[PDB]
C-alpha cells in the first residue's frame, strides 16, 4: 500500500475539486508520467467516497482508446489514491486559448469523432457518464481526445432515476432533465455532447443560461418551444408549464454559421428534443460528416 | 426498445459469467451454513425496506457477499459485519443518496462500532478489487421486460418476486447464473398470471429455451410453492404490498405442463 506510493514522485498539481487533489507525477522506477488522484478519507469518516466507488468500479472496466485510462488504486489506511494515464491538456483550457484563431473544422470533426466513440463504448456497456462538459475533455499533442472524470456515471443495466443534486452543470443539461423526466437515458451525454460540438465551432456556449428556467428559455429560443407534435408528452412532464412562451425555431444555418449540411444535419439530429429520438453515438459515428474526418494534431499553447 | 439493448445484453451475459461465487464454497467455510446466510440475506431485506432502498441494492449486496465468502473465512459473529458492509457499499453503487454509516451501524444494534463497519468496507472492496458493478437477476429481468408486449404489472411485480426469493437459498441457485434464474422467473410469473409461456423473442435474444430453462424452473416452482412454510418471510411479507399487486399472494400453478 505506502509501498506503492513511495514509488511516486510529486510533480506539480494538475487541479483541486470536492474528491480531493488531483498531482501530475513520475514512477521514480519505470519513469512513467502519471496523473494521481488523492484522496483524504478523514474529511466525512462516511468510508469511500459514493463517487470513488462508481469511477473506479466503472472505469476499470473501460478499457478504450477515447477513454481515460485508470491504471492503478491504492488504499491506505486514510487515503485513497487513483493513478491515471497523463494527457497533456483539458478541452475547456485549449477552447479558452483558441479564442482568437478558433479550433480548425478538421480538428474539431476528429474530436467530435473520438468522444462519439469513446460515449458509443460507454454506452453499449451500460455506462452513463452524465457529466459531459470541456472540464472533463482530455486532450494530448498527438491529437486524441478522451473522456474523464466519471464520478458521476452510472450503470444503467437497470433504469437510473434522476436527481436533483448530482446533474451535469446548467449549460450542458438536456432539457428532459430541466422539465424533470424521473430516469436518465443515454440520450443526456448525447445531447451535452452536441452543446459542445456547437461551442468549439462558434467559440461561444450554445445555450448559456443563468438558471434552471433561463436555461430552458435560452434553448426553446433558439431551437423552438417544443409540443406534442415535435415531442409527444411534453407537456405532460412535471416542470413543464402551459404558460412558457411559445417561441419559433430559429434557421441553423444562424445558430453555427461555419458548418456545412452535414455538420448542421449531425448537430440538429444530436439537439432533438425526443430523447427517444434523439441520435445515438453509434448512428453518429455513421453520419456522412465523419466522410473525411482525419486526425490533425493541435496547437497546444503548454 | 434502446439503441444498445443487444450489445448491453451481450456484455451483461459476458460479465455474468465473471462475477460467479464458488458453487460449493459454503462446505467449505468451517463456521457458517446455508441457514446461516438464509438468515442474514432475509434481514438484508428489512434493512432494504426499513431505509426504502431499490431492489438492485438488495441483489448486488448478496452478489458481494457470496464472493466475499468464496475466499474468506468467517465466523459466525463475523458474517452480520460482512453483510453490513456489503450493503453498505451496494447502496453507495447504486443508491442516488446512501443512508450515513451510522444507519448501518444502528441497524446492527451496535453490534459493530463505526469503525468495524468501515473496516470491513475496506476489506470486502480489496476482496472484490473495487469490481462492483455485477450483473444481477434484476438487471435481466429488467431487459426481459422489454420484450413483453403486454406489459403487465402483475408479470413484472411476481417476477420480482420469485428473482428476489432465489436470493435466500445459496442451495441451489448458486449453481444457477443471473440470467438463467431471470429467466425461470420471468415465464413462472408470465404462466402464473396471464398462462403464456417464455416468449419466442426472448428464445431468440438469449438463446435459451423453455428446456434449458427447466432444471431452474422445477427449483423455482418448488421454491414458489413452498414459500409460505420457508423459515425466512420477508420477502413474502414486502410481496402482500398493494405496490406490488400483492403477488405474493398468488397462488403457484400446481404443475408447470412443461
Ligand atoms: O487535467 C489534465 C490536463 C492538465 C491540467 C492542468 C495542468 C497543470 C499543470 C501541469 C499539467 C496539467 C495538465 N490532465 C490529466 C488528468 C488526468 C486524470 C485525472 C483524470 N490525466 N491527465
Amino acid at each position: 500500500p505506502l509501498v506503492d506510493m513511495e514509488n511516486f514522485q510529486k510533480v506539480e498539481k494538475i487541479g483541486e475539486g470536492t474528491y480531493g487533489v488531483v498531482y501530475k507525477a513520475r514512477n521514480k522506477l519505470t519513469g512513467e508520467v502519471v496523473a494521481l488522484k488523492k484522496i483524504r478519507l478523514d474529511t466525512e469518516t462516511e468510508g469511500v467516497p459514493s463517487t470513488a466507488i462508481r469511477e473506479i468500479s466503472l472505469l476499470k472496466e473501460l478499457n478504450h482508446p477515447n477513454i481515460v485510462k485508470l491504471l492503478d488504486v491504492i488504499h491506505t489506511e486514510n487515503k485513497l489514491y487513483l493513478v491515471f494515464e497523463f494527457l497533456h491538456q483539458d478541452l475547456k483550457k485549449f477552447m479558452d486559448a483558441s479564442a482568437l484563431t478558433g479550433i480548425p473544422l478538421p480538428l474539431i470533426k476528429s474530436y467530435l469523432f473520438q468522444l462519439l466513440q469513446g460515449l458509443a463504448f460507454c454506452h453499449s456497456h451500460r455506462v452513463l457518464h452524465r457529466d459531459l462538459k470541456p472540464q472533463n475533455l482530455l486532450i494530448n499533442t498527438e491529437g486524441a481526445i478522451k473522456l474523464a472524470d466519471f464520478g458521476l456515471a452510472r450503470a444503467f443495466g437497470v433504469p437510473v432515476r434522476t436527481y436533483t443534486h448530482e446533474v451535469v452543470t446548467l449549460w450542458y443539461r438536456a432539457p428532459e432533465i430541466l422539465l424533470g423526466c424521473k430516469y436518465y437515458s443515454t440520450a443526456v451525454d448525447i445531447w451535452s455532447l452536441g452543446c459542445i460540438f456547437a461551442e468549439m465551432v462558434t467559440r461561444r456556449a450554445l445555450f448559456p443560461g443563468d438558471s434552471e428556467i433561463d436555461q430552458l428559455f435560452r434553448i426553446f429560443r433558439t431551437l423552438g418551444t417544443p409540443d406534442e407534435v415535435v415531442w409527444p408528452g411534453v407537456t405532460s412532464m412535471p416542470d413543464y408549464k402551459p404558460s412558457f412562451p411559445k417561441w419559433a425555431r430559429q434557421d441553423f444555418s444562424k445558430v453555427v454559421p461555419p458548418l456545412d449540411e452535414d455538420g448542421r444535419s449531425l448537430l440538429s439530429q444530436m439537439l432533438h428534443y425526443d430523447p427517444n429520438k434523439r441520435i445515438s453515438a453509434k448512428a453518429a459515428l455513421a453520419h456522412p460528416f465523419f466522410q473525411d474526418v482525419t486526425k490533425p494534431v493541435p496547437h497546444l499553447r503548454l | 426498445v434502446p439503441d444498445y439493448h443487444e450489445d448491453i445484453h451481450t456484455y451483461l451475459r459476458e460479465m455474468e459469467v465473471k462475477c460467479k461465487p464458488k458453487v460449493g464454497y459454503m462446505k467449505k467455510q468451517p463456521d457458517i451454513t446455508n441457514s446461516m446466510r438464509a438468515i442474514l440475506v432475509d434481514w438484508l431485506v428489512e434493512v432494504g425496506e426499513e431505509y426504502k432502498l431499490q431492489n438492485e441494492t438488495l441483489h448486488l449486496a448478496v452478489n458481494y457477499i457470496d464472493r466475499f465468502l468464496s475466499s474468506m473465512s468467517v465466523l459466525r459473529g463475523k458474517l452480520q459485519l460482512v453483510g453490513t458492509a456489503a450493503m453498505l457499499l451496494a447502496s453507495k453503487f447504486e443508491e442516488i443518496y446512501p443512508p450515513e454509516v451510522a444507519e448501518f451501524v444502528y441497524i446492527t444494534d451496535d453490534t459493530y462500532t463505526k469503525k468495524q463497519v468501515l473496516r470491513m468496507e475496506h476489506l470486502v472492496l480489496k476482496v472484490l478489487t473495487f469490481d462492483l458493478a455485477a450483473p444481477t437477476v434484476n438487471q435481466f429481468l429488467t431487459q426481459y421486460f422489454l420484450h413483453q408486449q403486454p406489459a403487465n404489472c402483475k408479470v413484472e411485480s411476481l417476477a420480482m418476486f420469485l428473482g428476489e426469493l432465489s436470493l435466500i437459498d445459496a442451495d441451489p441457485y448458486l449453481k444457477y447464473l443471473p440470467s438463467v434464474i431471470a429467466g425461470a422467473a420471468f415465464h413462472l410469473a408470465l404462466y402464473t398470471v396471464t398462462g403464456q409461456s417464455w416468449p419466442e423473442s426472448l428464445i431468440r435474444k438469449t438463446g435459451y429455451t423453455l428446456e434449458s430453462l427447466k432444471p431452474c424452473l422445477m427449483d423455482l416452482h418448488q421454491t414458489y410453492l413452498k414459500a409460505p412454510q420457508h423459515a425466512q418471510q420477508s420477502i413474502r411479507e414486502k410481496y402482500k404490498n398493494s405496490k406490488y399487486h400483492g403477488v405474493s399472494l398468488l397462488n403457484p400453478p400446481e404443475t408447470l405442463n412443461l
